[PDB]
């Protein structure tokens, strides 16, 4: 785990802040949903093969 | 001629232990919930071990037990908390039965 000393811009904290987060660095009671996968057309090779030999057969 | 509590503390059985990491314990099976084995080793936490595959039915209540202690109690300060996340359980590895 990336250490936090003196990386916040803090009272005796000599040196310019490291990170500047814009939520506080706090653990949430709560995870972040199943985030889902945009689908992606499917079948694209199957579907030019077919097409392909259509043109190829009229 | 009263013993007093630093003698005590000082020839406790815990005390002589020393760190709890890699040290053998007898656990006594004190509960058991489907293969979850609650056993109490004398520590201030019972530790939670799954049933093994072998001899499974071997281990029931008031089993004596060889653990392997890991830690005493499984405590943990994470990011932004003030007061370390306590699960109210020790880490023991369960080795097997004692006889």
């Amino acid at each position: 785990t990336p250490s936090l000393r003196g990386r916040l811009a803090r009272f005796g904290n000599p040196r310019k802040p490291v990170l500047k987060p814009n939520k506080p660095l706090i653990l949430a009671n709560r995870v972040g949903e199943r985030r889902r996968e945009k689908g992606e057309a499917t079948c694209i090779t199957e579907m030019s093969v077919m097409m392909a030999c259509w043109k190829q057969n009229e | 001629n009263v013993e007093s509590f630093a003698s005590m503390l000082r020839h406790s059985p815990l005390t002589q232990m020393g760190p709890a990491k890699d040290k053998l314990v007898i656990g006594r099976i004190f509960h058991i919930v489907e293969n979850d084995l609650y056993i109490d080793f004398g520590g201030k936490f019972h530790c939670v071990c799954r049933r093994p595959e072998v001899d499974g039915e071997k281990y029931q209540k008031g089993t004596r037990v060889r653990l392997r202690l890991l830690d005493l109690e499984l405590t943990s300060r994470f990011l932004g908390a003030t007061t370390d996340t306590t699960v109210l359980e020790a880490n023991a590895v369960l080795l097997g039965i004692q006889e």
